[PDB]
């Protein structure tokens, strides 16, 4: 490969678990809670750090 | 299994987090809730007592404890993120199961094309709920109305954990004995890691097995029932109910489901 | 090649127990 | 569970106890420094 | 001594399958099993016909799941047609491994 | 039921130069050591109690 | 103490036995399937069959089979010949029974499972690769396919293109047609014949005539040449030998030895070997030459084998020929035939001085003849060869359709018209 | 009917006998056609000094090319025309020449052999002709990783000792080697008692003893002094020699822990141990189902091409280990399993497992003895090795005392906490660091 | 691969009953004459 | 990735050099085909139902000549940019890009 | 592979960047500062969390 951004950096390859990964077709709405799970972890954190900026 | 065991750790780590953050604001509910939970650790016979006193940094919950929670609340979430990623790592080695319960390798899709929009959409609804709550009914879901600065002689006769921890408080109540209640409280949550071993059916998918779909739902509704007890006066009516709900929960998880599994397998002739 | 190659003298490098050329290291080796 | 149990396995268990037995002793020693029992100190 | 009870069970079994998603889906009961190390080896043991079949079935099935669409009433898996085609293969794989344990044990 | 005394007869008649109380495997050995340990310890503990009770 | 004891049954399977003194007993069922029993469509099947001995069968799972023999320290060896297929089975006196029941499953109850046979497949390549490391094997193989047309021209190793294509009904068919009663011969080196028979009778009664593979023989002169990059070159020059267990044959064997150069001395050079002397004189310093002698049921192959360097290939090759022409011109003195003979005789005896050797010798005889010829008798036959006889045979190589196979840099390797 | 044990006791006993000079006579009778008479001299490579390091091995090329009685090709012609084969093998401890031959051929057999040992017509021409050959053999032995590596092992586990030298010897000692030097060599070391005249098959001991004629007896003090130099201990050294050649397609690794002399109760129990690990090749028919883990793993995971455990037995030294050939990328995994198998063995052996190996041993040790040649070498070598006993029926007994605890305790002497002797002929790029192989011999984890 | 440079290699095939006999076994494996 | 990549580059980043080389290639392709009798006959026959009754042979060079790196860039972006692909495979197509991936390959945000 | 603890868990393989990794032979003492750098971050962290337990 040449200038395939993704696998060029080794780091950026590690991020291709989001984009290129095999994901089953059929899949209830239930699985979105994984992702949202992370969403919440990131929101609490940003929020926490600002509150702990005045607590 | 390996992914399940990380999950479990995840779950419990957040659980600690939530317990200490709620105490940071140092209000009547927080103050007492910490005492009664922490003290519930003094059930252990030999150590307990000494150990509750180390955790608190003294004999009560004064400044010493209050700054500890601030520090651990702060540092848990960072540690937890590492865990999450570790969790993701393991899961990436076998991909996502489905409603049918069968491998999909014969049907696989681009995560980017499809699942990035799904996830963004998911967000959109998630945020919705978070702002709906936060903007229209800020306090609604935050049962506790105790915006009262904590006075160590004062007590809301109705002391209870939040909705996430409501189930835990209820589990402790059904057992007369202190220690029996702490064990059973841990087992509530800690019973998760058993379920792998309990699995009895040939179909990892409950989707094709009615009977577990019925007892799965019931557990969920038993779990709702337990959450209710949590905000209940600890009196006869609620006691007797909680006690049968706490047996139902462990039956559903330990004994009913596993049998149902077998049955279904035998009806399919498997 | 392989036949020609031979080990460099390890006497200086080697331990006193194994230093001797004509005697056993088994009854001297364990202590080291 | 059932698969793990075997007639053949016993030598390993015996061997494990010593290593396990030795390991068990270390914890008592490790715990004791932290525990600081007056009785332990007296010993 | 099972004549009436088992007879009810036989009737019950059809209901159980009907109750079960796989019959409704149209996919075979054997195909539904939790893909673990034994199933895996059985799977591998399948003939081209049997085995390619299980791939289309699951393909058609995960397609439906993705679209939340059920197959037409006319095209559904009928309990009376329980191809337990994995069963034969799956049994042995287990059989072999149970032995392995016996030989290993003694 | 079973009837496999024939297997055990063979197992126990096997000329492995082992004493009957060990001729049967690894468990025999752990049982032995457990028993022996408890007895000796107990005996030690008892001597301690007597030394202790000897005094006013 | 007790000598062997053959017994042909109604099925036509032979069985022998020798309760020896020593601790180790070895059974070995020799079935009459060689490589020669496959067709264009069936080539490579014995090979795979040979490698698939430890697969699940009707009464014993691949795991039990292997772990079982290990349990007791037993060995299970299958010997494959262009004509025959010996299925050997060694173990301790006490454990024959556990072992025998293994040999019987492997051979009468194979269950080639699509999945199991499939994982083997790749083994064929690995096996072919390791035996094709000795020039001798690819040349010696090339020889047989050049010299024959149809049956014995089939090689022992599976053809590269066939490997993964070996199907389970193929294996099943081959066993069924060839692994039968009439073609079998049990052989024990430390078992009771009385008890052997019983077992034989209980487990070896299956029907199957010969040639459902396409039996028949035929010789066709031809040359197979394989160019390489290697300094050294090997080539074989061979004419229709006499057939198996016949006088002509035997004569060949004796002749073989008059030229035959299989060193009897470490680091030692032959004084006896004519080929070597003659070759040597006209040849360079480093060179290797040996006489070749093959004998099968319906044909043979006699001639020599050479190992020369690039430029010396011809010189050596002709040299060797010329010398064997000498014997065919008549030039051969009595003193050398008797040496030869004694050489042969000594060899055959040492051949059978071991259990493994004896067991092979015996089974071998049971598939050819139908009984065991004792050594002595054997010895007599070889002696009957006339000094002339030898010459006469030799006359036949020089005046018999040529067939050669070589490998390496072939700038200097004579063709058919070259010699 | 007849049962293993029985057979065992019924086996023809070996008769050991002595001439006046110490010529040892042994023989096992069967009244069979072919016979393999042999003279098993025990002056090997380990007696050689740095110069004559390849002495003995040189004599072996001359052994069969003339006697003052039997000049140029008179030896071969004689053997040949009989149909007898003549072989010469040389070890670091044992030189031996034997003949395979019709039983009726003893007469001229034993004469020949005897002749060979004593009179060797060796002219300058034959010396300069052999040199060239040797130098060419050397070059060819460098073409063999397994031989290159096993030499290395010895050199590094014997660094600083006479025993660590190649039997082939030093390149240039072949060039240099004085013609006078082969004499002193022979003269000093071929003097029996060293030697043994052994044989098996259809002969009568009586005649072998009567038939044998000693050309000369090495009463010599030098003969004793020459022996005297021999038998000294050779210092044990755990070092590695890593000769990396990425040019080569595979990798050979020989890993060893020093062991017991020829005679020792621990020395049969070891064997039973290696029975368990076993030995394995690309072409084993059992592969994945083979009962020795290294084999199964190997078979299963395409871990290695071929692997064998060995027990090299010398009077004062012993090389113990296995040897595996494996792709460049699998050197570490096979190291791991192997060493792993060792440790598991000295802490967790189970009676089942040791009982299977046991029985393997018996077979390996009975089946070897099939044939005349075999028996003869056991009888000859057995006498300089283990002295004048023939432990054949004892074995089963000794092998019988084997217990899972015996096997465990004996294995732990030699492998556990001991320092390895490792050599490889790379692709050794992935070969474990000496300290890693070291810590492999004790159990914290892994 | 083993170098075949000198007078040492004579290999040529010819036995009594067996000719070019190939044997495959789990314990062992080979090619004779 | 490489191919689609090439497309994109083409309609945004064509350089006169590059176009001029392809230009010339075309000429040759178009001249050398016409070597031989069969070839000329097909061009003449097919040309008539295709392009009608013209034989644009000498024109070509002219037309080909009007080629510019801007011409080639604007002409390519009508047909490949933002346009929806027609993709078929005959697997192992297990790794073949998801329709939406292929699609997004016809426009340039990154990659 | 079977029972090769390291590669069994995928997670445990990730940790064989410490144990099995190719490391240059020659190597000044200077390199020990990378590792030491990380000891310092861990030290600071534990210390910080205990200080911020009473600050
Ligand atoms: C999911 C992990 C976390 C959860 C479950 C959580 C939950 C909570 C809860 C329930 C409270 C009580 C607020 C109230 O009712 O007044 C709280 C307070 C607080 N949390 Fe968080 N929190 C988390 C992470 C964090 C982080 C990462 C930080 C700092 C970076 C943080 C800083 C604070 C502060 C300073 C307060 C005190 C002031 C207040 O009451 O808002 N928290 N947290
Ligand atoms: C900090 C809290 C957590 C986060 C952010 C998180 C996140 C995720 C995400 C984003 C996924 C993929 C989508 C899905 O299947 O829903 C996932 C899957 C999974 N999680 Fe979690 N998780 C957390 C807690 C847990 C807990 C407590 C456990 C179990 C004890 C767990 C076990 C699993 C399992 C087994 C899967 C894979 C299921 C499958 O698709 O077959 N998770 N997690």
């Amino acid at each position: 490969m040449t200038n395939i951004r993704k696998s060029h950096p080794l780091m950026k390859i590690v991020n291709n678990a989001f984009i290129d990964l095999p994901a089953p077709s059929n899949i209830s709405s239930w699985w979105n809670f994984g992702s949202l799970l992370g969403i919440c972890l990131i929101l609490q954190i940003l929020t926490g750090l600002f509150l702990a900026m005045h607590y | 299994l390996e992914t399940w065991n990380i999950g479990v750790i995840l779950l419990l780590t957040v659980m600690a987090t939530a317990f200490m953050g709620y105490v940071l604001p140092w209000g009547q509910m927080s103050f007492w809730g910490a005492t009664v939970i922490t003290n519930l650790l003094s059930a252990i016979p030999y150590i307990g007592t000494n150990l509750v006193e180390w955790i608190w940094g003294g004999f009560s919950v004064d400044k010493a404890t209050l700054t500890r929670f601030f520090a651990f609340h702060f540092i848990l979430p960072f540690i937890i993120m590492a865990i999450a990623m570790v969790h993701l790592l393991f899961l990436h080695e076998t991909g996502s199961n489905n409603p049918t319960g069968i491998s999909s390798d014969v049907d696989k899709i681009p995560f980017h094309p499809y699942y990035t929009i799904k996830d963004i959409l998911g967000a959109l609804l998630l945020i919705l709920a978070l702002m709906l709550l936060v903007l229209f009914a800020p306090d609604l879901l935050g049962d506790p109305d105790n915006y009262t600065p904590a006075n160590p002689l004062n007590t809301p006769p109705h002391i209870k954990p939040e909705w996430y921890f409501l189930f835990a408080y209820a589990i402790l109540r059904s057992i007369p004995n202190k220690l029996g209640g702490v064990l059973a409280l841990a087992f509530s949550i800690l019973i998760l890691a058993l379920i792998p071993l309990l699995h009895t059916s040939k179909q990892r998918s409950m989707m094709f097995r009615p009977l577990s779909q019925c007892l799965f739902w019931a557990l969920v509704a038993d779990l709702l029932t337990l959450t209710w007890i949590g905000g209940q006066p600890v009196e006869h009516p609620y006691i007797t109910i909680g006690q049968l709900a706490s047996v139902l929960y462990f039956l559903l998880i330990l004994v009913l489901m596993p049998t149902a599994g077998t049955i279904e397998n035998k009806l399919l002739k498997w | 090649s392989h036949t020609d190659i031979k080990v460099p003298d390890f006497s200086d490098y080697r331990r006193p127990e194994v230093l001797d050329s004509t005697k056993s290291s088994k009854e001297s080796s364990e202590a080291r | 569970l059932t698969r793990f149990l075997g007639p053949r396995y016993r030598q390993l268990a015996r061997n494990w106890v010593p290593t396990a037995s030795l390991w068990g002793a270390v914890g008592a020693v490790g715990l004791v420094w932290a525990t600081d029992w007056r009785l332990i100190l007296d010993w | 001594a099972v004549s009436a009870s088992s007879r009810w069970l036989e009737g019950i079994r059809k209901w159980y399958y009907n109750a079960a998603g796989f019959n409704k889906l149209g996919l075979m009961r054997d195909d539904t099993i939790h893909e673990n190390d034994d199933v895996k080896e059985a799977i591998r043991r399948l003939p081209e016909n049997l085995y390619d079949d299980r791939v289309f079935r699951i393909k058609r099935a995960l397609d439906l799941s993705m679209r939340q669409q059920i197959l037409p009433k006319e095209q559904w898996t009928k309990y009376e047609e329980d191809k337990s085609y994995l069963e034969p293969y799956l049994k042995e794989v287990i059989r072999e491994r149970k032995e392995r344990e016996e030989w290993a044990k003694k | 039921f079973e009837n496999r005394v024939a297997e055990k007869q063979k197992l126990f008649q096997e000329d492995n130069g082992l004493p009957v109380h060990l001729k049967g495997g690894a468990t025999d050995n752990i049982l032995y050591r457990v028993t022996m340990t408890l007895c000796l310890g107990g005996t030690l503990y008892s001597l301690y109690c007597l030394g202790w009770a000897s005094f006013p | 103490p007790q000598d062997l004891e053959f017994t042909r049954l109604p099925n036509g399977l032979v069985i022998a036995s020798l309760e020896n003194y020593a601790p180790a007993s070895r059974i070995g069922l020799f079935i009459k399937a060689g490589s020669r029993y496959e067709n264009s469509n069936n080539l490579g099947t014995s090979h795979l069959l040979r490698l698939a001995s430890s697969l699940t069968t009707k009464g014993a799972s691949s795991f039990k089979i292997t772990r079982g023999i290990e349990a007791v320290g037993g060995k299970l060896s299958v010997t494959s010949t262009r004509e025959n297929m010996a299925y050997t089975v060694e173990c301790l006196r006490d454990d024959v029974d556990i072992l025998m029941e293994f040999l019987l499953n492997v051979t009468t109850a194979p269950e080639f499972r699509r999945w199991e046979v499939a994982a083997l497949q790749p083994q064929l390549r690995i096996d072919k690769a390791v035996a094709l490391q000795n020039p001798q094997a690819h040349v010696i193989e090339n020889l047989h396919a050049a010299a024959y047309r149809n049956a014995l021209a089939n090689s022992l190793y599976c053809p590269d293109y066939r490997i993964g294509k070996v199907t389970p009904v193929e294996l099943h068919d081959y066993v069924q047609n060839h692994f039968t009663s009439a073609r079998m011969a049990l052989i024990g080196l430390g078992v009771s014949h009385p008890v052997l028979k019983q077992v034989a009778e209980q487990f070896l009664n299956i029907r199957g005539g010969l040639g459902l593979s396409g039996a028949k023989a035929k010789y066709h002169g031809g040359e197979i040449r394989e160019q390489n990059g290697d300094s050294l070159v090997h080539a074989a020059l061979v004419a229709e030998s006499a057939a198996i267990g016949s006088a002509e044959a035997n004569a060949f064997s004796v002749l073989q030895h008059v030229l035959g150069a299989g060193p009897h001395v470490k680091r030692g050079s032959n004084a006896t070997s004519s080929l070597y002397q003659a070759v040597a004189k006209g040849v360079h310093q480093p060179f290797d030459v040996s006489a070749f002698n093959a004998s099968y049921s319906d044909s043979g192959l006699f001639g020599f084998y050479t190992i020369s360097q690039a430029a010396s290939a011809g010189d050596v090759i002709k040299a060797a020929y010329n010398q064997v022409k000498t014997i065919a011109q008549g030039n051969l003195s009595n003193p050398d035939v008797q040496a030869a003979k004694n050489k042969l005789k000594a060899g055959y005896l040492m051949s059978v001085e071991s259990s493994e050797g004896f067991l092979d010798e015996v089974g071998s005889q049971a598939l050819a003849a139908g009984s065991y010829t004792p050594p002595s008798t054997v010895l007599q036959q070889i002696d009957a060869v006339a000094d002339a006889d030898v010459i006469n045979a030799a006359k036949k190589f020089v005046s018999g359709r040529k067939s050669m196979a070589a490998s390496g840099n072939l700038g200097h390797t004579p063709f058919i018209d070259e010699l | 009917t007849a049962t293993y044990a029985q057979a065992l006791q019924s086996v023809p006993e070996t008769q050991v006998s002595q001439l006046d000079n110490g010529l040892r006579v042994a023989s096992e009778q069967s009244s069979q056609p072919t016979c393999t008479v042999g003279v098993w001299i025990d002056a090997g490579s380990r007696y050689e000094s740095e110069k004559n390091n390849g002495a003995g091995y040189f004599v072996e090329h001359l052994a069969f090319k003339g006697t003052k009685n039997r000049p140029g090709n008179a030896l071969e012609k004689e053997v040949e025309s009989m149909g007898a084969h003549l072989n010469a093998y040389s070890t670091r401890e044992h030189t031996a020449y034997y003949i395979k031959a019709l039983s009726k051929d003893l007469p001229k057999a034993v004469e020949l052999l005897a002749d060979i040992v004593q009179n060797c017509s060796l002219e300058d021409s034959q010396i300069e002709k052999e040199r060239d050959v040797i130098l060419q053999e050397l070059q060819e032995n460098d073409t063999s990783m397994r031989d290159v590596v096993f030499n290395y092992l010895h050199a590094t586990a014997f660094q600083g000792t006479p025993l660590a030298q190649s039997v082939e010897g030093p390149s240039e000692n072949v060039r240099k080697l004085s013609r006078a030097d082969l004499t002193e060599y022979l003269s000093r070391h071929y003097k029996a008692p060293r030697m043994v005249l052994a044989a098996a098959g259809g002969l009568e001991h009586r005649q072998l003893l009567d038939l044998a004629q000693k050309h000369f007896s090495g009463l010599s003090g030098t003969y004793d002094e020459d022996a005297v130099p021999t038998l000294s201990p050779c210092r044990f050294t755990g070092s590695q020699i890593c000769h990396r050649e990425d040019g080569l397609p595979l990798a050979h690794v020989a890993i060893a822990v020093e062991g017991p002399g020829w005679a020792h109760p621990d020395n049969v129990a070891l064997q039973v141990a290696n029975a368990i690990i076993g030995h394995y090749d690309c072409t084993y028919g059992g592969g994945a189902h083979l009962s020795s883990p290294l084999a199964s793993i190997a078979a299963t995971n395409k871990l290695c091409q071929s692997f064998q455990t060995f027990n090299i037995c010398y009077a004062d030294t012993g090389l113990l280990g296995a040897h595996f050939v494996c792709d460049h990328m699998s050197i570490d995994d096979m190291m791991f399993v192997l060493q792993g198998q060792w440790m598991r063995l000295c802490t967790s052996a189970t009676e089942s497992e040791v009982l299977r190996g046991k029985n393997l041993l018996r077979n390996a040790l009975v089946s070897h003895l099939d044939g005349t040649t075999p028996v003869c070498e056991d009888i000859g070598r057995s006498l300089l090795t283990y002295g004048r006993r023939i432990p054949l029926a004892e074995w089963e007994s000794r092998i019988a005392e084997v217990d899972a605890r015996v096997v465990r305790e004996v294995c732990s002497k030699y492998f556990y906490d001991q320092c390895p002797a490792v050599a490889g002929f790379g692709p050794i790029e992935q070969l474990p660091d000496y300290n890693r192989i070291r810590s492999g011999m004790f159990w914290l984890r892994f | 691969k083993r170098s075949v440079l000198c007078r040492e290699s004579l290999r040529g095939q010819a036995a009594g009953r067996p000719l070019v006999a190939s044997v495959s076994l789990n314990v062992p494996a080979s090619v004779r004459y």
